[PDB]
């Protein structure tokens, strides 16, 4: 019986816009879309 | 005409440890998945974002 999976901590800016200030700025125009993803990944780690 | 690699500059994560601010104000920091002999020289170079 499996008990847990590998815990992941993907990051919005580093994954999408690697060290690009303009790209990060245009990501900020998307609102808090990805803070949800960070919170959900923290959650999945916590449940593991 | 030689071969050079390319690696991540320092992609990791920062987690802050802290009791309730109603209790104290001291804070201890984490640096996720990075040998921090590398950040110890990094703070010396002040290259830490
Ligand atoms: C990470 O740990 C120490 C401290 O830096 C050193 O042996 C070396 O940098 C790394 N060791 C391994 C086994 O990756």
């Amino acid at each position: 019986l499996p008990v847990s999976m590998t815990k992941t901590s993907v990051d919005c800016t580093m994954y999408i816009c690697g060290d690009s200030t303009e790209c990060s700025n245009l990501l900020l125009q998307y609102g808090s879309f990805c803070t949800q993803l960070k919170r959900a990944l923290t959650g999945i780690a916590v449940e593991q | 005409l030689e071969i050079l690699d390319i690696t991540p500059c320092s992609f990791g994560g920062v987690s802050v440890i802290t009791p309730g601010t109603n209790t104290s104000n001291q804070v201890a920091v984490l640096y996720q998945g990075v040998n921090c002999t590398e950040v110890s020289v990094a703070i010396h170079a002040d290259q830490l974002t």
